[PDB]
């Protein structure tokens, strides 16, 4: 089979692209 | 003969016939990328043929050799970013690298992946394997990007030759597969992550550089191999006397370490606590203040000459340095500024403050043909020293200062003579050192 192959699992973003940030939120109406 | 560089935009030092001394050509080689005095002792010259590194007081004569500008001592997590491991730092009155030296690790980074000098770690699993792959596309990602970046704007060129011949070997549509999943991984990289995380190209380099640390096997590390080792102390001998068995490996923040080459590492020393180093031949003898020993056989004395440079730099960097460990590895310029009392490119507050406690002779943090003298400058031109504004010169430092010593020297409203000197004194603290 052509798709039988780890390349194939659905994509994941690499850790190495991952740039977390703090993303304090706040709630005004 | 030449002397490469990673960074691109820079052309090779191509040299004539005559003497040099690995530490001038890599002053120049500084000056060539801009790396400041400060960062100049993290480089050397690698000969990637031999696989060797030279001593800074190794003699080149001109034949044709290429040596490559490499950073060699490294300390990991310099960066930071790792909430887990150590934290690095030069002292202040501050991280390790600045711009340059950042840019310049990062390109040579870069060429470590991509050439395999940075091999990447084993799997553990297939999946391992798998999640390896695509952390290497992500780096690609982020190479590129930094790229498109830095000028204001394939993964092929971007990942380890291995993973690409390994690539090259699956069938044309996982090929097609591995293409759409970078090419997604660019595009929402390059259209989402920089805006929201609002990533600037340092922290771009920082987590390149920072996955290489946990990408690769041993990252900044340097391995030495061996079949005759022994360690000696007061309260143990091991002598280990069998290809090649034992591994000695260096590290900045770790130090010396050794094992049975494939057991986990044991410590033999940090540098600090290492009195002195001898060579003979291809053997290498370290001894440390309680007259613990370690001695190996290296493969050459070019080999020992190696090793023994890398541990005196760590030592310069860690424990003293204004210091060296061993004679035939002896920095030209560490010696002569022993000889003339004179400083690294310490920040000019330690300066006052030394002066506080009790002049002061400092090597320049900005640029490497001058001496200030504590602020007044004094330039170091082709081997001869003079006053800056002045047109008379001396051979040497210290014929200048008996000159100068004479002078009555005449500020704005204000007249004075020198007086004396405060020389370095053995391991004191200055943001030449880095604290681990």
């Amino acid at each position: 089979t052509l798709m039988g192959n780890p390349w194939f699992q659905r994509k994941k973003l690499p850790s190495v692209l991952l740039f977390k940030k703090p993303s304090p939120f706040i709630f005004i109406s | 003969v030449e002397v490469i560089f990673y960074l691109s935009d820079r052309e090779p030092l191509r040299l004539g016939s005559g003497e040099y001394t690995a530490e001038e050509l890599c002053i120049r080689a500084a000056q060539a990328c801009r790396i400041s005095p400060l960062c100049h002792n993290l480089f050397a010259l690698y000969d990637e043929n031999t696989k060797l590194w030279y001593a800074p007081n190794r003699t080149i004569t001109v034949m044709s050799l290429r040596l490559h500008y490499r950073m060699r001592f490294y300390f990991t997590n310099w960066h930071g970013t790792n909430d887990n491991e150590q934290s690095v730092w030069r002292h202040s009155p501050t991280p390790l690298l600045d711009a340059s030296s950042l840019e310049y690790l990062f390109a040579q980074g870069q060429y470590d992946l991509v050439k395999c000098l940075a091999p990447i770690r084993d799997p553990k699993t297939e999946q391992d394997g798998h999640d390896i792959e695509n952390e290497c596309l992500g780096m690609a990602v982020l190479a590129i990007s930094h790229y498109a970046m830095m000028k204001k704007m394939s993964y092929k060129r971007y990942i380890p030759e291995t993973l690409n011949k390994s690539i090259r070997q699956r069938n044309l549509l996982t090929r097609m597969r591995i293409n759409n999943v970078f090419k997604d991984f660019l595009k929402e990289f390059n259209n989402k992550t920089i805006c929201d995380s609002s990533v600037s190209t340092h922290d771009l380099k920082v987590k390149y550089l920072a996955t290489l640390e946990t990408l690769t096997k041993h990252y900044g590390a340097e391995i030495f191999e061996t079949s005759m080792l022994l360690i000696s102390s007061e309260n143990e001998m091991n002598w280990f006397h069998s290809v090649l068995y034992y591994e000695v490996m260096v590290t900045g923040n770790l130090g010396i370490q050794w094992r049975h080459k494939p057991e986990e590492w044991n410590n033999f020393s940090f540098f600090p606590e290492i009195t002195h180093i001898v060579i003979k031949e291809s053997v290498v003898s370290i001894n440390k203040q309680d007259n613990k020993k370690m001695e190996l056989k290296l493969s050459s004395h070019e080999e020992a000459l190696s090793f023994v440079s890398l541990v005196d730099g760590y030592f310069r960097l860690t424990a003293d340095a204004h210091h060296y460990l061993c004679t035939d590895v002896a920095p030209p310029l560490i010696v002569h500024n022993i000889q003339n009392g004179c400083h690294g490119p310490i920040c000019t507050e330690y300066a006052i403050n030394k002066l506080r406690q009790e002049y002061v002779l400092r090597w320049s943090c900005t640029d490497f043909d001058n001496i200030l003298m504590t602020n007044f400058q004094i330039e170091v031109q082709k081997g001869r020293y003079s006053l800056h504004g002045s047109d008379r010169s001396f051979p040497s430092l210290g014929d200048l200062m008996s000159h100068l010593k004479k002078q009555i020297l005449r500020t704005d409203n204000i007249s004075f003579m020198l007086k004396r000197c405060c020389q370095p004194k053995p391991r004191e603290i200055s943001n030449l050192l880095v604290a681990t």
